[PDB]
């Protein structure tokens, strides 16, 4: 009852005459809704991981993934991936959300230098072949392909750049084969003193140890941004619910509130809106291009007017800032008071 | 403000990271917003004086 | 007259304002 | 191959003053009755811009693409047709080309056998599309469309996204304010250095009117945009002026 | 004052440590120094009264 809440707040068994601000009331949600795009085509993850032969590290392959559904249960079909490292997101079933664009980069390197595909690393790979941004957001998948790429006599299918004047900026590809001059005398396109060819071959051999077996690496880059999402997780939508305190998930935007009609003059390119406090106030329905308002469910403060407990046990309750027509009357266990 | 966190939205952090590692992120936001509240009360107390 | 939405935006963050006990009629 | 207009006569370009132009929407978010500070690539206020008069006068040069370009043209009779972009401006490597039809718009990004001066034009002799080797992205949609028509365009190539902003207002740069709503975004992920505009001359040995198009360059600057009711940008302030 | 970091000279943090790990150590220095300035302003307001 209100009196016992006063005692529990004051941490005392007797209460003096006065008014005490005990807690705040608020309406609990009733149901939950989810709204996602209705597309059904899947993303071409098959070709990226099932390619017959991968590209070189100094010239890596780049792929655009868009306008599809990215289900990550497919990746548990081939041999176990011995390395699954993600940055900015957890891979354990938290990858079922909406992204804006996806870049897929694939190459082949050695095992000992696999730890070089990471932010803030140094080495031949990091600054001469493939560099990652400091604020990287994505996942790197490394597995062993020693049975396929490596050969007894060594294959020259894969090469890496050893000499370069300056470090590579992140996501920059260099395919130049010009001689690396480092002395006064000209190189004239041939090697010699301070004249070098930047390209060197791995020459993988199965007889090599653990640190030299070839490894295939696929680097996935996402971009969580306010722009409309093309690729999304495999989730089921739900009918639109309005004028009820409900949960909602509009393309990954989770929240609790009330959705109603809006008079916002949304220009065709504008997706959602914001208020002065830089928080979401309006949203666009992904399936019908409808503009909906977000309003938090009813809330307020409660005070209890008590005479001294030595006098009486009756109390009065003051709902602060309520017009008395919206004072919460619902009983079916949906109030946080 | 972000206070060094990945994002300034509580819902985004909880829907993107595992609860193991989400604690080191939410702690920055909670402590950072606790400082903002404490600063405001301290200035309010001086003005009331 | 000489001495004198943003309020609704603040209320939704948990910032509210209590009215004074003595109204302007009582003070006059 | 095309006709080498050897009669082309070079003249020093003129310089005009763009007063408050080049303000666009830097984000997809909707805001209203707020003052928001944005750091992006903008056109600095009261900055002189090259002015290339055409028609006689025939100025169709190759110009660098310094991180983004603000292009305007105040003419009638839809004299201006499209633009071409690339790094070497030849058939050797990649180039982007945008051409508006009389009812359509076509974008192609591939190796074109560019001549000295690509041009447009009853209608006939369609050599305009000389050769396409291997083209990846194609896009066709609704057409982009004193003197009456005024056209402003902003081309920016960042983050692999080529963004075009545009505005048509009824009307030596006029006075007023107008934010350029986003129009078209094409992901090509290409690297571009120089560009040159294209137009048409009406053959009878032709009878074409005069034209004038301006070129301006963007810089990293901080702007204070004013959003009114309905979410329309009415004013801006250049903090570093 | 190191505030529990390896060193106070912020150049040393940027050299010895890797950029992923340096940012965590640097974040500690700013948060401590921001508080030190914030404490000074509060003391000054009390004295000014
Ligand atoms: C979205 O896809 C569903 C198929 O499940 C279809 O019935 C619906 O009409 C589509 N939405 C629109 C706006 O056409
Ligand atoms: C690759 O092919 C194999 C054999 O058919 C099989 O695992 C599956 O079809 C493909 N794997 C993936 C991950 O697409
Ligand atoms: C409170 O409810 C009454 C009855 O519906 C209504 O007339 C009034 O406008 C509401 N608001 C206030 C501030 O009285
Ligand atoms: C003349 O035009 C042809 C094809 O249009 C071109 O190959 C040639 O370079 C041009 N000559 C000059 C001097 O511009
Ligand atoms: C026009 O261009 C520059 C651009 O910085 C401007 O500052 C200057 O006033 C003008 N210069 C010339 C040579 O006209
Ligand atoms: C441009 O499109 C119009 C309308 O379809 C057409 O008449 C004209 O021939 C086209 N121009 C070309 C194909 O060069
Ligand atoms: C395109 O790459 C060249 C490489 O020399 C560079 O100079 C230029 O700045 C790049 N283009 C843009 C728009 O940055
Ligand atoms: C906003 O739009 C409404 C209707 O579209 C119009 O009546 C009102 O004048 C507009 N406000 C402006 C232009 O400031």
């Amino acid at each position: 009852d209100p009196l016992s809440e006063t005692k529990c707040t004051l941490k005392s068994f007797t209460v003096e005459k006065g008014i005490y601000q005990t807690s705040n009331f608020r309406v609990q949600p009733t149901e939950s809704i989810v709204r996602f795009p209705n597309i059904t085509n899947l993303c071409p993850f098959d070709e990226v991981f099932n390619a017959t032969r991968f590209a070189s590290v100094y010239a890596w392959n780049r792929k655009r993934i868009s306008n599809c559904v990215a289900d990550y249960s497919v990746l548990y079909n081939l041999a176990p991936f011995f390395t699954f490292k993600c940055y900015g997101v957890s891979p354990t079933k938290l990858n079922d959300l909406c992204f804006t664009n996806v870049y897929a980069d694939s190459f082949v390197i050695r095992g000992d230098e696999v730890r070089q595909i990471a932010p803030g690393q140094t080495g031949n790979i990091a600054d001469y072949n493939y560099k990652l941004p400091d604020d990287f957001t994505g996942c790197v998948i490394a597995w062993n392909s020693n049975k396929l790429d490596s050969k007894v006599s060594g294959n020259y299918n894969y090469l890496y750049r050893l000499f370069r004047k300056s470090n590579l900026k992140p996501f920059e590809r260099d395919i130049s084969t010009e001689i690396y001059q480092a002395g006064n005398k000209p190189c004239n396109g041939v090697a010699g003193f301070n004249c070098y060819f930047p390209l060197r071959s791995y020459s993988f051999r199965p007889t090599y140890g653990v640190g030299h077996q070839p490894y295939r690496v696929v680097v996935l880059s996402f971009e969580l941004l306010h722009a409309p999402a093309t690729v999304c997780g495999p989730k089921k939508s739900t009918n639109l619910v309005k004028n009820k305190c409900v949960n909602f998930n509009f393309n990954g935007l989770k929240g609790t509130g009330v959705l109603t009609e809006s008079n916002k003059k949304f220009l065709p390119f504008q997706q959602f809106g914001r208020d002065i406090a830089d928080t979401t106030d309006a949203v666009r329905d992904p399936q019908t291009l409808e503009i909906l308002d977000i309003t938090p469910c009813s809330f307020g403060g409660v005070s209890v007017i008590t005479p001294g407990t030595n006098t009486s046990n009756q109390v009065a309750v003051l709902y602060q800032g309520v017009n008395c027509t919206e004072v919460p009357v619902a009983i079916h266990a949906d109030q946080l008071t | 403000s972000k206070f060094g966190a990945i994002s300034s939205v509580l819902n985004d952090i909880f829907s993107r990271l595992d609860p193991p590692e989400a604690e080191v992120q939410i702690d920055r936001l909670i402590t950072g917003r606790l400082q903002s509240l404490q600063t405001y009360v301290t200035q309010q107390l001086i003005r009331a004086a | 007259n000489k001495v004198t939405d943003l309020i609704c935006a603040q209320k939704f963050k948990g910032l509210t304002v209590l009215p004074p006990l003595l109204t302007d009629e009582m003070i006059a | 191959q095309c006709v080498n207009l050897t009669t082309r006569t070079q003249l020093p370009p003129a310089y005009t003053n763009s007063f408050t132009r080049g303000v666009y929407y830097p984000d997809k978010v909707f805001r209203s009755s707020v003052l928001h500070s944005t750091q992006d690539l903008f056109l600095p206020f009261f900055s002189n811009v090259t002015w290339f008069h055409v028609i006689k006068r025939f100025d169709n040069p190759v110009l660098p693409f310094n991180d983004g370009v603000y292009f305007a043209s105040i003419e009638k009779s839809n004299i201006i047709r499209g633009w071409i972009f690339g790094t070497t401006l030849d058939s050797k490597t990649q180039s982007l080309l945008i051409v508006n039809n009389a009812t359509n718009v076509v974008i192609k990004v591939c190796e074109f056998q560019f001549c000295n001066d690509p041009f447009l034009d009853m209608e006939s002799e369609f050599r305009v599309y000389s050769s396409a080797n291997n083209c990846t992205f194609e896009y066709v949609s609704q057409p982009f469309l004193n003197f009456k028509n005024l056209r402003e365009f902003v081309f920016k190539n960042i983050d692999g996204y080529f963004k075009i902003y545009s505005k048509h207002t009824p009307i030596d740069l006029p006075q007023g304010f107008s934010a350029l709503e986003p129009l078209v975004d094409l992901p090509i992920g290409i690297n571009i250095t120089r560009f040159q505009t294209l137009l048409a001359l009406h053959r009878s040995g032709w009878t074409a009117g005069a034209a004038a198009y301006y070129v301006g360059y963007l810089q990293p600057r901080t702007f204070l945009l004013k959003y009114n009711e309905n979410g329309t940008i009415t004013d801006a302030v250049d903090c570093a002026l």
